[PDB]
């Protein structure tokens, strides 16, 4: 049981599409049709930015002129990608074929980067509201900042692209050179569908379904995907299929790494999965979470690179297990052991783009029928691992994932009913706050209202792995909070 | 989690054949294939009733749920009893393998062969151990077991 949320802002006609947070300030950047807002960490307003509509048609290529694109009429402008970097927000719209620009942190009115005469290796987001646009920012081997993106397929641009931030030519804002793309050929037919994009380490990691070309099912499929850091070609790309209970649900949704004071960036993916490209509607639907430790993706990426370069894409007990992907010219190999460490991140002549035969395996550790996951963020309290995870009909579940626990949320809360929850999600500077999003709203939330129990018998009774009778102060707090506390979840003892 | 349990009958008293066979099930690593095999070698040396005091002590143990670990944000799939079990045999101190026996409330004869058990897997090097700790958490995670 929890209260209203305490802080809201709700734009006036317009939905939302993307969050993004500066971690150095705090400041929220949310990009919604044909608007950009800057807003303070209390939801309230420091920039509004118009980007739409536009005159516009998707047949014509920017800049779109009346007397040379008759056709073209206002289009609006739902937001693509919106990003921090180092000294600027990266912004791509659907309109003009995905174009993007740069603005000033702090000052989101100011334009800081925006090629006027684009050309054809610039159109990095995808033209259609209904497609989805994930990207990554990270530095190249010389410290130029670099833009990863994801694009899904629209009605032939690379699915995965390595575009420069900063060229010294100003006018190549957010090219890709020749190289730095995976080649693929019959994108309609893969059809990606992209969730996100997130770096650790030396690498740069996609989640993504597409279908199954390679295998009878042709069947739509999760994967995670990487690529070196600064390879600024694909020789070190390489994907994993992903089951979550051996592919019952199908679908991946939204993914997180825990993110807390105690660590910023944990080692494990928390991925939502969803029973089947949509998951089903309804009481038929089912979810779950399915956590993977990232050194078990770089373990089973490493041996399928290892028996792709040298063993012609066998096991040591001599079994098919890694391949070459998206019908590319190009075979596993029988390469000197050698190539392992000159080529860490591959060459023109090591085989590419590898793929494995064998997926990830992991077993939920929840199931949830008639429930779309949405939404993932993960936190930790006095320890413990807690998950946030909306759905499909914007409710915000929070979840204990320690020893004992069986899946059950120790708590359900109505954000906007029926309104899907943004898997940007992400949390406030101290950790106090969730910002939840909907296409409506942002709400900041927090993570938990122990002070609302003025009893010992009630703050035990709700249970609620954050909070805890206060005996001394004779208050429901947070443990960090109690200067003897007795915790909701497992008490020590009780109030007599 | 049967297929597991005759993993664990054909280590203690079969064939190596029937051990690398009830292993090979599971889609092992080769790290894992030789590290079973230095296992299979050690624990065929030990006289029967120690195995067969063995298997009981194995197969009482024998519940798995994921969870993370408090403070470390580990994944775990299996029990924290079990968790203790593994990693006190394979990559801790004699006393601390003795303390988590303890907890499945073993008799002497459980007691002294798992003692034998433990003195002998401390003789394998360091990375095996580690390959058969990855090797249990890969049974775990299987799609058999659920
Ligand atoms: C994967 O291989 C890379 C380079 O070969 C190495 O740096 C890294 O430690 C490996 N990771 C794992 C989990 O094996």
């Amino acid at each position: 049981l929890q209260p209203l949320p305490p802080t809201a802002f709700t734009p006036n006609g317009t939905y939302l599409q993307h969050l993004a947070r500066d971690p150095t300030s705090g400041t929220l950047y949310l990009g919604a049709t044909n608007f950009l807002f800057q807003l303070s960490p209390g939801l309230q307003l420091e920039a509004t930015v118009s980007t739409g509509p536009v005159l516009d048609s998707r047949d014509c290529l920017p800049p779109v002129m009346p007397d040379e694109c008759p056709q073209a009429q206002p289009t609006n402008n739902p937001n693509q990608l919106l990003l921090v970097s180092p000294g600027a927000l990266v912004v791509c719209g659907s309109v003009h074929q995905g174009v993007c620009e740069q603005r000033r942190l702090g000052q989101l009115e100011q334009l800081l980067l925006r090629p006027e005469r684009p050309g054809d290796t610039q159109y990095v987001a995808a033209n259609d509201p209904a497609v989805s646009t994930v990207g990554l920012v990270a530095q190249g081997l010389a410290g130029e900042p670099l833009l990863f993106v994801g694009r899904g397929y629209t009605s032939g641009i690379p699915p995965i692209t390595t575009r420069a931030l900063w060229p010294p030519d100003p006018q190549a804002a957010f090219s890709y050179e020749e190289t730095a793309k995976l080649a693929v050929g019959r994108l309609s037919e893969y059809s990606h569908h992209f969730v996100s994009a997130f770096a650790r380490g030396a690498s740069a990691y996609f989640l993504f379904l597409r279908r199954d070309l390679q295998a009878q099912s042709r069947a739509f499929r999760a994967y995670v995907s990487r690529v070196c850091l600064r390879d600024q070609h694909y020789y070190s790309y390489v994907e994993l299929p992903l089951a979550c209970e051996g592919g019952r649900y199908g679908l991946i949704q939204a993914a997180a790494v825990a993110t807390s004071r105690e660590v910023a960036h944990g080692e494990v993916l928390f991925a939502a999965f969803s029973s089947a490209p949509s998951a089903a509607a309804g009481a038929s639907g089912a979810s779950a979470l399915c956590a993977f430790p990232l050194d078990e993706v770089d373990r089973l990426a490493n041996r399928t690179r290892d028996a792709c370069y040298t063993r012609e894409g066998r096991a040591e007990d001599g079994t098919e297990v890694a391949y070459i992907e998206y019908d590319v010219n190009s075979d596993c190999a029988q390469l000197p052991v050698d190539t392992l460490d000159a080529y860490p991140c591959g060459s023109d002549h090591t085989p590419s783009p590898m793929a494995s035969r064998v997926p990830l395996e992991a077993t939920p550790i929840l199931e949830w029928p008639g429930i779309q996951l949405t939404a993932v963020a993960v936190t930790m309290e006095d320890g413990h691992t807690i998950a946030f995870l909306g759905d499909s009909q914007g409710q915000l579940h929070r979840v204990y994932l320690g020893p004992g626990s069986d899946g059950h949320p120790y708590s359900t809360q109505s954000i906007q009913q029926g309104s899907a929850v943004s898997r940007d999600l992400t949390f406030d500077g101290t950790f106090e706050h969730l910002y939840v999003m909907t296409q409506s709203t942002l709400l900041k939330v927090p993570v938990a209202s122990c002070a609302q129990h003025l009893d010992c018998a009630s703050c035990l009774a709700h249970r609620d792995p954050y909070c805890g009778w206060c005996v001394l102060l004779g208050r429901c707090s947070r443990r960090s909070e109690c200067s003897q506390w007795l915790w909701s979840f497992q008490p020590e003892l009780g109030c007599l | 989690c049967p297929s597991f349990q005759r993993v664990i009958e054909t280590l203690l008293m079969d064939t190596p054949s029937s051990y690398e066979a009830a292993m090979e099930l599971f889609s092992p690593d080769q790290d894992m294939r030789e590290a079973g095999a230095q296992l299979k070698k050690l624990v065929d040396t030990l006289p029967q009733k120690p195995r067969e005091s063995i298997i009981k002590l194995m197969e009482k143990i024998a519940g798995w749920r994921p969870y993370i670990e408090r403070w470390t944000g580990r994944l775990i799939v299996g029990s924290p009893s079990f968790q203790r079990v593994i990693e006190t045999l394979l990559m801790d101190t004699p006393s601390s393998y003795e303390a988590a026996m303890e907890l499945f409330s073993p008799d002497q004869d459980m007691r002294e062969a798992g003692a034998q058990l433990k003195k002998l897997v401390d003789t394998l090097p360091q990375k095996p151990r580690e390959s058969i700790i990855k090797l249990m958490e890969k049974i775990a995670q299987s799609s058999l077991c659920n």
